[PDB]
RNA sequence: GAAAGAAUUAAAUUAAUAUAAUGGUAUAACUGUGCGAUAAUUGUAACACAAACGAGUGAAACAAGUACGUAAGUAUGGCAUAAUGAACAAAUAACACUGAUUGUAAAGGUUAUUGAUAACGAAUAAAAGUUACGCUAGGGAAGGGUAAUAUAGCGAAAGAGUAGAUAUUGUAAGCUAUGUUUGCCACCUUCGACUCAACAUUUCCUCUUGGUUGUAAAAGCUAAGAAGGGUU
RNA sequence: AAUAUUUAAAAUCAAAUAUAUAUAUAUUUGUUAAUAGAUAAUAUACGGAUCUUAAUAAUAAGAAUUAUUUA
RNA sequence: UAGCCUUUAUAAAUAAUAAUUAUUAUAUAAUAUAUUAUAUAAAGAAUGGUACAGCAAUUAAUAUAUAUUAGGGAACUGUUUUAUUAAUAAUAUUAAAUCUCGAAAUAUUUAAUUAUAUAUAAUAAAGAGUCAGAUUAUGUGCGAUAAGGUAAAUAAUCUAAAGGGAAACAGCCCAGAUUAAGAUAUAAAGUUCCUAAUAAAUAAUAAGUGAAAUAAAUAUUAAAAU
RNA sequence: UGCAAUAUGAUGUAAUUGGUUAACAUUUUAGGGUCAUGACCUAAUUAUAUACGUUCAAAUCGUAUUAUUGCUACCA
């Protein structure tokens, strides 16, 4: 390993802030996707946009992907994840069975929220 | 007697493979089942050869033998066969000759177990500590009251694991094949089989 | 033995083998009017080992079974291969006959009346013999077959005689019922039961 | 040293026609070793146990209650038809063959008999 | 209540399958039996799998004839996947297609079959070595990485040490450090002597110190600080 | 206070969220630190400077390290 | 030759790409134990046998004052028993590239619908170049769970890619250069000075540990819970 | 693919214009032999190869069946 890839094993405080922001943005995209479906269904029933937003009942999504993406167990929200899962991923060939999240290729884009329960 | 020398009729040069990382949280082999005290791994999964286990066993027996009704149970078998070529050879020319046996021990598997009518819990702790110095990992001491380890930093008590029957569960959510079998016995299908 | 349901791997698991045996055993019902121990068949097995060289001797077995039993004998051919015994597979060595009904009754009667009460050291049929669920077997030596009426009359035409195996099948559920039954047909027993 | 490099190229087995596909006559809907899938309706089987459609239609994988523990492949004659057809209902047949309206073609066919 | 029949259910593919292994098979593809010896036949073969080409695999359907079955129907070899070889030049027979002025013929053509190129897409019918006396056009089609090995240390202590594992010694196994030996990868195509040496300390001597029932003294063993000077 | 174990959110406890909604069910999150071990050859090598705070006292400094966060 | 690229065109062309509905169940209402509508839950039409999980059959391993057969000495005094050992039976516990009784996500893939039409497929006539690859991440065969090693599989980049960041950097994080300008948002990364930009909250460190390449077994000290 | 020739004891050799299982020879004994050796006498051999027609007549001729060795056609 002569070639030097000086990638540190820990993140700076600023990388952590950006990571938390990126997770929140993804959650907000999911939150907005459901909102549109609820509003569109309500308009189909006859309601208007305003009352749809103020409706007490919120129509939950029926698609498999959106239904699971709204489950905290499957896709936890940033305020729900643990600090370890925010910044550390699971690698089975590393001491501690964990490695820095920034070492995952395209970590900024890819989403890894869930780790095995005991790892 | 053949724990470190399996008696496979046909010898095979097994692949290298990878030490399993029990992501599913299985506790098979991580609970005391024969004796009063035991030893298990704390670090990540590793492979232990026959020589290391033989010599760890000798250390334990050094303390078991001077005892009344002293028994040592070996919970590990060296199933995997590893072949090693000599250092002074070019890469290639196939796989090398058999050298020894190995065993893939995950993070929290129990290796040994001790019992006796007079153990005092101190000689057992000393014996296992010494035996651990001959093995290539980090090990600790377990008793019947110790929690079952399921990860590097996570523990579990098997008693709380739920118990459930699966025959009734299948009837709750039957599969397509099972429904067909049940539907085959119906009179409108059994009486016209033609067999 | 069925698999207790405690894992998701029992749904299609074949059932376990019986406790102490690899084959299922039948039930034993109390004796009533419908089921009373009774005879059903008698089979004569004759395996002339010496036929390995002289096949022509196997024919003499069929004649001997024919003359004595009085029914057509079905021949016995080899099935296994033991070189230590010069045994070759696919050769005729003996004959067997299935006896039922009146003809079996005559055989059993003429066996106890004539052949059995002619052995000098005869004590009876061992109590240890018998399949667990009905069925009793014993054996007649080479010289005992000379006692049959159809060989005693023509000793000239019977230079060579040789033993055989007898198996009495009955409706007895267990052995001890059969032994009591066969005793009624003038059969002695000498050993100690299990 | 002597090394074993002799290994046969894999046979391109597996399903060649998936559920819902529209098939024609003779199309191979599965190439498999043995009979993992038995023939069903409007479908045949060859020497290599290859399953092939006999009539145009829609290929469906189904299980027949008459034959438990046996998967099946067939060809429903229409999209809206569920392949495990009810036992006591008239079989769905396809005439297929057309009428010869042309006068010359009709004349030729009428005057055409087996040897 | 009893006898017989039709049988049903559970288990079974571990036996058996011409032949290796794999998949399948009791509804049997396995076994027994009658007829049979027939489809182990003949001209068109669409369409698919596979696929660079050459090739390879399944096969609906039309037409002629045969075997079995009361009939429905089945049979275009073997339960399936291996059991193979292009052209060229020759050889045999059939077709009636050309017939070099015409008639024949010779010769070619279509159809069916034959022989091995195993370096198995087969360069010829036919071909081994030596060069340090060598030549031309090109490519590299000690440093670096690794540390099995080697050196050294650390943890635990079986055992010696008159007694006591730890004054000294420290089996076999464990965790490491260096890149000083033997290796491995191919990114990168001179051993010794003379002269002058510079640097490191993992210290051979000199300086200070700890331990040494195994420090009585002197000589010694082990260890810590120490690279200023010296080291045929 | 002494002694012997482990350093764990699995179980328990606390808190948050979704449903039936004053409660219950379900999901999610929360369980130690420093030092020694520590190692070679042109030259110290976090890129360098340099970074740990202090009342009397300044218009005014008090991590520029580690962990979880805010604007 | 195929694979990947290019030029010109053809309609009876959307056939391309992407996702949704499909399925099971519960609750409410309408209709004649069933159908329909609405809401909710479930990894949600069809194919599969990897991870995981397990010891079912196969291949292996361990222990029983458990039982039986046989072997052997002693006791009994030749009997049975005992001391036992191998095999089988029973119970309990384990693993495997060529084991999967259970079983994912990804994946293969189907009809209709919707959205991409300044967009895709298919087809016809003509041209190439390439067939020495490299690194990173993941799952493996060989090696020794060594190599900037070797061989393949998936994705990205370099090859052929400017710019920002990692001091310097082909392969890493961003982000793709028509030419200008420079007002505003910014990505990765940063804000004591070198150097464009900062103020805070709660705990720990006293070792300059650390501060953009984490070195292990172990020993000491101290802190929480039982 | 076609053709030709061998193949006597167990030993290695005969020999034949058919009319023979012939001896040397190997082994077992016998005899003279102080004792041997060396002689002489016996006893076993040959499927004088495989199986069949003509021949008083078959190992002496060739076919059917064989075991070995050679020369040819194909040689893409
Ligand atoms: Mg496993
Ligand atoms: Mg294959
Ligand atoms: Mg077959
Ligand atoms: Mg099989
Ligand atoms: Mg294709
Ligand atoms: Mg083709
Ligand atoms: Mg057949
Ligand atoms: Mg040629
Ligand atoms: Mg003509
Ligand atoms: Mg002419
Ligand atoms: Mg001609
Ligand atoms: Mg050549
Ligand atoms: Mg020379
Ligand atoms: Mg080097
Ligand atoms: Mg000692
Ligand atoms: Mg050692
Ligand atoms: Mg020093
Ligand atoms: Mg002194
Ligand atoms: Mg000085
Ligand atoms: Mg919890
Ligand atoms: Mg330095
Ligand atoms: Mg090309
Ligand atoms: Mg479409
Ligand atoms: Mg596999
Ligand atoms: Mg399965
Ligand atoms: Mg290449
Ligand atoms: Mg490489
Ligand atoms: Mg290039
Ligand atoms: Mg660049
Ligand atoms: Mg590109
Ligand atoms: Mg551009
Ligand atoms: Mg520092
Ligand atoms: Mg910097």
């Amino acid at each position: 390993g002569g070639l030097l890839w000086k990638i540190p094993w820990r993140m700076s405080t600023h990388q952590k802030t950006r990571q938390r922001e990126r997770l929140r943005n993804v959650d907000q995209v999911i939150k907005q996707l459901t909102l549109g479906l609820h509003v569109q269904r309500c308009q189909d029933k006859g309601l208007t946009y305003q009352e749809a937003m103020e409706s007490k009942k919120k129509y939950k999504p029926r698609s498999k992907s959106l239904r699971l993406l709204n489950k905290p167990s499957v896709f936890p929200k940033e305020n729900q994840m643990s600090s370890k899962d925010k910044y550390w991923t699971f690698d089975k060939k590393a001491v501690g069975y964990r490695k820095g999240i920034h070492k995952v290729p395209k970590w900024t884009k890819i989403s890894i929220r869930k780790a095995p329960k005991f790892f | 007697k053949h724990e470190y020398a399996p008696r496979f009729k046909i010898v095979q040069k097994k692949q290298k493979g990878r030490v399993p990382v029990r992501t599913g949280g299985s506790i098979k082999g991580s609970t005391l089942q024969f004796g009063k005290y035991g030893l298990r791994l704390k670090s990540e999964g590793i492979r232990i050869s026959a020589q290391q286990l033989k010599e760890a066993d000798n250390a334990i027996m050094r303390y078991v033998r001077p005892l009344n009704n002293g028994h040592l149970w070996r919970r590990l078998c060296t199933n995997v066969a590893v072949c090693i070529k000599g250092n002074e050879t070019r890469m290639g020319k196939g796989k090398g000759g058999f050298d020894h046996w190995m065993v893939r021990v995950p993070t929290g598997k129990i290796l040994f177990e001790i019992n006796g009518d007079d153990l005092h819990e101190k000689v057992a702790r000393e014996a296992f500590r010494k035996a651990g110095t001959k093995l290539p990992g980090v090990y600790e001491f377990v008793s019947l009251d110790s929690l079952v380890r399921v990860g590097l930093h996570s523990f579990k008590n098997p008693k709380d694991d739920p118990v459930k029957n699966f025959y009734d569960e299948n009837a709750k959510k039957p599969s397509k094949k099972y429904l067909n079998i049940l539907k085959s016995q119906e009179p409108q299908y059994k009486l016209f089989r033609g067999r | 033995r069925a698999w207790s349901g405690d894992s998701p791997y029992h749904l299609n698991r074949p059932p376990k083998n019986p406790r102490g045996s690899k084959a299922q055993l039948p039930d034993i019902h109390p004796i009533k009017w419908s089921n009373i121990p009774g005879l059903e068949s008698v089979v004569i097995n004759c395996f002339v080992r010496e036929a390995r060289e002289n096949q022509l001797l196997a024919i003499t077995a069929a004649l001997q079974l024919q003359q004595i039993t009085g029914c057509k004998p079905h021949p016995i051919f080899s099935k296994n291969d033991v070189p230590t015994w010069k045994l070759r597979k696919g050769h005729q060595m003996g004959a067997k006959v299935e006896l039922k009904g009146k003809e079996m009754s005559q055989f059993l009667s003429t066996l106890t009346e004539i052949v059995l009460p002619r052995i000098r050291e005869y004590k009876g049929i061992s109590n240890q013999s018998g399949n667990r669920f009905g069925g009793i077997s014993f054996g007649l030596t080479a010289e005992d077959i000379k006692f049959f009426p159809e060989i005693d009359a023509n000793q000239d035409s019977w230079p060579k005689t040789f033993g055989m195996h007898i198996n009495i099948n009955t409706s007895a559920q267990l052995d001890y019922q059969a032994r009591t039954l066969l005793s009624g047909f003038q059969f002695p027993f000498f050993g100690e039961e299990k | 040293s002597r090394t074993s490099m002799k290994d046969s190229a894999g046979r391109r087995l597996g399903p060649k026609k998936y559920e819902g596909q529209d098939v024609s006559t003779g199309e191979i809907i599965m190439r498999q070793r043995g009979t993992k899938f038995y023939p069903g309706e409007n479908v045949g089987i060859g020497k290599d146990h290859s399953i092939f459609a006999l009539e145009p239609g829609v290929v469906r994988y189904y299980l027949d209650p008459f034959h438990p523990k046996r998967k099946f492949i067939g060809v429903a004659l229409r999209r809206d038809l569920k392949l495990p057809s009810p036992h006591f209902e008239p079989t769905v047949r396809r005439f297929g063959r057309f009428e010869l309206t042309n006068k010359r073609a009709a004349y030729k066919e009428e005057n055409s008999i087996s040897r």
